[PDB]
């Protein structure tokens, strides 16, 4: 698979989710 | 029209259920652990609310994290105090609808320790009388009541939000009352549950840290409590944070 930059923080993950 | 009271009456999370199963005898390890993954969902929404905070997602992403994970526990035992304010009248530890922690679950073994420190802040709201819009100002300052030893990185911009609410809670206390003496004497009285938070909630985490910690216990955690509690166990020592008071 491509190289990828999936974040593995849930508080971040949540944070950066939209919107 | 529109003021930032009303706009936190807007984002005010709701008041989520369980999931408990009453058809069961109780047990601690079942409520201990039900209350934990209802943690972990309740951190959710303190999340999703921050986002909706005028002013917070203007702070560096970090800073978001970083006020997320030391002030979790602030924000959960501080509505948790409201709900069993308004519900019980501070008697009666109103978790969710669906889990009343009454008098005979709280004689449950290794139940009233971390209890009392609850039934505590429900206390405070009680003998205080505190209102809907100050509770909502006073819940957003303690969103930014501690920040780390060496700072935040948009610490000009940390500064102006919480002086923004520091005026709210001011004009909520004034709206309820009127008299220029009272005011400011509720001031010092709210603000002084404010600080005396930091000590409730020290109490708070240091027994769920040990609970974490724990192997004998296999009280389980939800995998956002998880995650959080992993990176403050090492921020408790070396002490990196900063109590921001209102008196001392
Ligand atoms: C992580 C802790 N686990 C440990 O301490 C341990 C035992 F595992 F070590 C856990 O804490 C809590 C603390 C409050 C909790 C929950 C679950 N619901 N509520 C709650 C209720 C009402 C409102 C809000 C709230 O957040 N409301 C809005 C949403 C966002 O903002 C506003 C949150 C879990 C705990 C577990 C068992 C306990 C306990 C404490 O205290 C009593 C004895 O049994």
């Amino acid at each position: 698979p491509p190289q990828e930059a999936e974040e593995p923080s849930l508080l971040k993950k949540l944070l950066l989710a939209p919107a | 029209t529109p003021t930032l009271v009303s706009l936190l009456e807007v984002i005010e999370p709701e008041v989520l259920y369980a999931g408990y199963d009453s058809s069961v005898p109780d047990s601690t390890w079942r409520i201990m652990t039900t209350l934990n993954m209802l943690g972990g969902r309740q951190v959710i929404a303190a999340v999703k609310w921050a986002k909706a905070i005028p002013g917070f997602r203007n702070l560096h992403l970090d800073d978001q994290m970083t006020l997320l994970q030391y002030s979790w526990m602030f924000l959960m035992a501080f509505a948790l105090g409201w709900r069993s304010y308004r519900q019980s009248s501070a008697n009666l530890l109103c978790f969710a609808p669906d889990l009343i922690i009454n008098e005979q679950r709280m004689t449950l073994p290794c139940m009233y320790d971390q209890c009392k420190h609850m039934l505590y802040v429900s206390s405070e709201l009680h003998r205080l009388q505190v209102s809907y819009e100050e509770y909502l100002c006073m819940k957003t300052l303690l969103l930014l009541s501690s920040v780390p030893k060496d700072g935040l990185k948009s610490q000009e911009l940390f500064d102006e939000i919480r002086m923004t609410y520091i005026k709210e809670l001011g004009k909520a206390i004034v709206k309820r009352e009127g008299n220029s003496s009272q005011n400011w004497q509720r001031f010092y009285q709210l603000t002084k549950l404010l600080d005396s938070m930091h000590e409730v909630v020290e109490n708070l985490l240091n027994y769920c840290f040990q609970t974490f910690l724990d192997k004998t216990m296999s009280i389980e955690f939800p995998e956002m409590l998880a995650e959080i509690i992993t990176n403050q166990i090492p921020k408790y020592s070396n002490g990196n944070i900063k109590k921001l008071l209102f008196h001392q």
